[PDB]
């Protein structure tokens, strides 16, 4: 039997290849093609700002944080042009409610990231990875860390669980009208999304490239693997939350939490 | 005996109707239904029913309305000359009595005034009579075909209609292309019921056919929407029609028993109990006490399983499904006991006329005792998890509620009707299968029937069923598992393997069938959902002449349009989940 | 190389079309083996339950919607044939109007039968419909000498 | 650099898409109530000032914390206003 966890996803990709493509009638054609890469390329290029090595850095640009927020905001357009390209009021309203809770729960990550970039004081990722040299920026900011966790898992990572189905009748999940390679493109996109959120979390919250007794790149890789397993553990443990309860625990509870979080970090940093 | 042929002429209702109308018109039939069967010409039916409706203790609920062919009955002594008949079974709860009314019709003039004005739940019943027979009910609002498609020529319950598919042309897809063209051109002519609203921007037509889980079968409910309101909901039923009633005519009394198990997939031996009780009423068989206790044990086990499925699914759809999935493991244990007794997990087909198929295997008591001691702690964990929860409780209050009168007019029985203040169980009012030797209580909801009240009552009934099952474990008596009577089918097998006369009885009983003399029997039981009954008529042969299966889910699904009018689509879906309806039961 | 064949054996997407009855055992199997199954995304359709003349166009539209590589598992006697319901209102098998690949007798079949259905279907999927001049061997013929050699069974008066 | 990685990514996109091709009126009550998203459109603009703020706070000091507290207090007053009037509530 197959011994590797990734080989199942590999076979899934093989399966999506060589499948006949049908044209949709009474549909727009340019967005039907362009909507997959708005979901894929965003979290693909979210990987372009990680300091995997000082000598093998993929991009030595001055700002990486703002690019990450730009991808966070950009992701919504994939659910919107997918909703309009569904060309069925059912599916369109399903994607409208999915984009609703998406825009609703994407607010928190930037304000949660303000704490770590304020105690770091720079946008160049070399400064952040050199800041976590002895003390990581997770001990004081527990609330900011969990708020960024909720926000990162809330951006189309399936934790809300309103993507392929709809609690509300008169509408339907928006993953139905795509059946060619685009559905595999969606899955591989969320896969690079979860691994890139984990990598950004480890290299921005915890200390990357430390190397206590072993070479630091495999130290980063193993820590990323532990956070991968913990993310999968809590994603599976996380039950489906209906639309209402998600709206209830959104703007009410965590906007004050992040505002007092910014107050606490600004009071303690000086 | 409880099987002897009675006329019931002495019953007070018969004498009140005799006083009111004097002599003539009424012919009191002799049957083993247990109820008074009266013939009433079709020109006085509406008058007669009205008198019964307003009588000082009225017959508030129309239990059943259907027709009989009656053309091929050779033994017709005492009945008037009829080519067709329509029977109306009515029940007075305050009298705890029943009455059956039979209107005779001739083959050239199949016309009778509609009865829906008195009882609204008769509307679908009359539609079924138009569909399966060819009686036209003049004055019916929407007299269309409710079971077969709208182009189906022929009335399938007539005896000149060949029953089996083999007599028709096989699925050559000549008609599949026409059904494809019809389905592709899905348009609304506004003939699907009243459809007062016009098809424009003001009103939106939505099939809203739930194929998702917890739908309890795939069905369509065409809905007219205005302001996200249910202007008119029209179910399109009949997709799961299996022709069980027609199947009863071409099968022997013994070989039909498997077909009973599939009227309701979750019922199992509950569905078999009324059939065997009616057949033994035709045979005149009194079973031993051990047969009664065994049947009570299997029926309470299946009732517990069905109630646990209803609770689990209810908590899953409108609540937290993490803990109640442990009931799935518990349901497996109830199943390992059923296949320990009967043999197979679902559709046991284990009940026989006069007894059961085998004796209990010798290790049944220890398994049942281990399940009965282990279960109560879990049952109390579910009781705390469901009585004390707040989120679904707040959600599940006042959601499409109805009262006693509303349930009565809509024929609704079971947990729906018990949620109101009417204390009416059939296991106490009309004891059957030895329930009168057991101690159990009937929980009641008060005066408001909603989704929380129904589940709380089902939990209380499940606790009383567990008390019945412990009384079955502690008071199971000793003796035979089959009655001693020549119509007990089959005979005890060890007797068959050694004795020539028992071998001959077994030979003719399993091959030609047992010969039941020409008479009519009727039994109703409390089922897992509502009240389920079987009205069997034998013409003296080894097969049924007429088999009528009254399923409560048909009435429960008929009731939704009266209560859901003035609600949202979400309230509709929640109500559909709450109501105890299964498509197999609605379409038999 | 046959890497493409390996891709389809390793991973399959099931579309559960179980009807009124016969689906409680299928659910028993599915909740142990496995919201992922979606219309117009699956390549496997496990038709269960009694196929009726009235709702057969629904099954034909769902069959048409799926992609070019189509697999169908019939489970139960009610889906393989008409089963016990040889009546005017039931079509005598889902194989009358859609091609079927695997037949799983029973009423209802067991979850282990579903497991053996996936094993026989990956076996057919790994030989390329999958005849390949290897499928003439039949389960009636393969385990015949296994089944005939059985002599003693437990007496039915015990648990 | 970033340009090389972008060229690699767009070349991979062209390779996958080309390979894929070779392989072969009235809404009434429905929708509406996007005003949570309009609240986001305005609140992202409010939080962009904190986006510019987060780079330089050590040289800002006590008056900086004071008027940042005033700013987020104004935002909090607006938020509780929208909550208490019923604008920010359950939404379809
Ligand atoms: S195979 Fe058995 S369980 Fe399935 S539908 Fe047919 S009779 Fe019911």
């Amino acid at each position: 039997v197959g011994w590797g966890g990734s080989l199942q996803l590999v076979a899934d990709m093989i399966k999506m290849f060589f499948k006949e493509d049908w044209i949709p009638k009474f549909s727009d054609r340019v967005i039907f093609t362009l909507a997959p890469m708005i979901a894929f390329t965003s979290l693909l290029l979210a990987f372009a700002i990680v300091p995997v090595s000082p000598g093998w850095v993929v991009a030595d640009l001055n700002i990486g944080i703002l690019f990450f927020l730009m991808m966070a905001g950009l992701a919504v357009y994939a659910v919107l042009f997918a909703g309009w390209s569904s060309n069925n009021k059912y599916s369109l309203l399903g994607a409208m409610r999915a984009s609703a809770q998406t825009l609703s729960y994407e607010v928190f990550l930037g304000l949660s990231l303000m704490g770590v970039v304020a105690q770091a004081g720079s946008f160049n990722m070399t400064d952040i990875v050199n800041s976590q040299a002895h003390v990581w920026n997770v001990i004081p900011q527990f609330f900011g860390f969990i708020t960024f966790a909720i926000a990162g898992v809330a951006v189309c990572h399936r934790h809300p669980f309103d993507q392929p189905e709809a609690e509300q009748e008169l509408a339907d999940g928006y993953h139905i009208e795509y059946s060619g390679m685009k559905f595999g493109l969606f899955f591989v996109g969320e896969y690079i999304g979860i691994v890139t959120i984990s990598a950004l979390m480890v290299t921005l919250f915890f200390g990357g490239w430390q190397g206590p007794l072993l070479p630091p790149f495999i130290w980063f890789a193993l820590k990323t693997a532990f956070f991968m397993m913990m993310f999968i553990l809590i994603r599976a443990s996380l039950p489906r939350p209906r639309y209402d309860q998600v709206m209830s625990f959104g703007w009410k509870i965590c906007l004050p939490l992040t505002l007092i979080n910014l107050l606490v970090t600004a009071a303690v940093i000086l | 005996p409880a099987w002897q042929t009675r006329d019931h002429l002495d019953d007070p209702v018969i004498g009140e109707l005799r006083n009111r109308f004097g002599p003539d018109a009424f012919t009191v039939q002799a049957t083993r239904t247990g109820v008074p069967v009266v013939w009433i010409k079709r020109e006085q039916l509406l008058e007669v029913g009205d008198f019964l409706k307003k009588l000082p203790k009225p017959y508030v609920m129309l239990f059943d309305l259907h027709g009989m062919d009656e053309r091929l009955r050779t033994h017709r002594e005492g009945l008037p000359a009829a080519d067709f008949s329509v029977f109306y079974h009515l029940i007075s709860i305050d009298r705890n009595r029943d009455i059956m009314l039979k209107v005779a019709l001739a083959e050239n003039d199949l016309h009778v005034p509609t009865f829906t004005k008195l009882f609204p739940n008769a509307n679908w019943y009359e539609r079924e009579t138009w569909d399966l027979f060819g009686i036209t009910f003049d004055g019916h609002p929407n007299l269309r075909r409710i079971m077969m498609p709208q182009t189906w020529k022929g009335h399938p319950l007539r005896k000149d209609y060949p029953a089996r598919a083999t007599e028709f042309s096989p699925f050559e897809l000549t008609k599949a292309k026409q059904d494809l063209e019809m389905e592709a051109l899905t348009f609304k002519p506004e003939e699907w019921g009243m459809k007062r609203g016009t098809e424009n921007e003001d009103f939106m037509f939505l099939n809203l056919g739930p194929n998702h889980p917890s739908a309890h079968g795939a069905f369509r409910i065409v809905l007219q929407l205005d302001g996200e309101e249910i202007v008119d909901c029209v179910p399109d039923i009949g997709y799961h029609h299996r022709g069980a009633e027609k199947m009863g005519e071409r099968q022997s009394w013994h070989s039909y028993i498997p077909y009973t198990d599939r009227i309701e997939y979750l019922g199992g031996c509950v569905n078999e109990m009324p059939y065997v009780l009616a057949v033994e009423k035709l045979a005149g068989i009194t079973v031993p006490d051990r047969v009664n206790v065994i049947r009570v044990m299997l029926s309470e086990l299946f009732r517990i399983n069905s109630h646990l499925l209803y609770i689990s699914t209810f908590i899953q759809d409108v609540g937290a499904m993490t803990p109640v999935f442990f009931a799935f493991t518990d349901r497996q244990k109830i199943y390992d006991l059923v296949e320990a007794i009967t043999g197979f997990r679902m559709h046991p087909a284990w009940f026989r006329i006069g007894g059961v198929a085998h004796d209990l295997p010798r290790g049944w008591d220890r398994l049942l005792r281990e399940f009965l001691d282990w279960m109560p702690k879990r049952l109390a964990s579910y009781e705390k998890a469901a009585l004390q929860n707040t989120i679904l409780k707040g959600r599940s209050q006042g959601v499409a509620a109805y009262g006693a009168k509303e349930a009565l007019e809509w024929g609704t029985t079971g947990a729906g009707l018990r949620a109101t203040g009417i204390d009416f169980d059939v296991r106490k009012a009309r004891p059957y299968s030895g329930y009168e030797n057991f101690d159990f209580e009937i929980p009641v909801g008060g005066g408001v029937s909603d989704c929380y009240t129904r589940v709380m009552l089902k939990v209380e009934e499940l606790r009383q069923s567990l008390r019945i099952l412990e009384q079955c474990l502690n008071n199971m008596p000793e003796g035979p598992f089959k009655a001693d009577h020549p119509l007990t089918t089959p005979p005890p097998k060890e007797r068959t393997l050694q004795h020539i006369e028992t071998l001959i009885t077994h030979f003719l009983q399993v091959s030609w069938g047992p010969v039941m003399p020409a008479n009519e029997s009727f039994q109703m039981i409390e089922a897992t959902k509502g009240i389920n009954s079987y009205y069997l008529t034998s013409d003296g042969s080894t097969m049924s002449y007429r088999t009528r299966v009254r399923t409560p889910s048909f009435a429960h699904l008929q009731q939704i349009p009266a209560a859901i009018r003035g609600s949202l689509v979400s309230d509709l879906i929640v109500y559909l989940g709450s109501i105890d309806f299964v498509m197999s039961d609605v379409d038999r | 190389n046959d890497m493409v064949n390996w891709g389809r054996k390793n991973s399959i997407w099931p579309y559960n079309f179980g009807l009124s009855c016969c689906y409680v055992e299928m659910v028993t199997s599915f909740t142990a083996v496995h919201l992922r199954a979606s219309p117009r995304q699956a390549d496997l359709m496990v038709v269960a339950g009694t196929c009726f003349t009235k709702m057969a166009p629904v099954i034909q539209r769902l069959y048409d919607q799926m992609l070019e590589p189509k697999w169908v598992i019939s489970m139960g006697a009610c889906a393989n044939s008409g089963g016990m319901y040889d009546i005017y209102s039931v079509v005598q098998g889902v194989d009358k109007f859609i091609p079927v690949d695997v037949y799983i007798p029973g009423c209802p079949p067991r979850p282990e039968a579903y497991m053996q259905a996936l094993m026989l279907l990956q076996e057919s999927i790994g030989k390329e419909q999958g005849v390949y001049r290897a499928n003439m061997q039949s389960e009636r013929e393969r385990k015949r000498g296994e089944r005939i050699a059985v002599t003693n069974l437990r007496t039915p008066d015990e648990i | 650099a970033f340009a090389i990685f972008l060229i690699v990514a767009i070349g991979l996109c062209c390779l996958m898409l080309v390979g894929g091709w070779f392989l072969g009126a009235r809404l009434r009550l429905s929708a509406k109530f996007y005003l949570v998203a309009m609240f986001f459109v305005i609140f992202d603009v409010e939080a962009l000032y904190l986006f510019a703020w987060s780079t330089s706070i050590r040289e800002s000091g006590w008056v900086g914390f004071v008027e940042a507290a005033i700013f987020i207090f104004v935002l909090l007053a607006g938020l509780v206003y929208l909550v208490r009037i019923g604008a920010l509530d359950w939404t379809p």
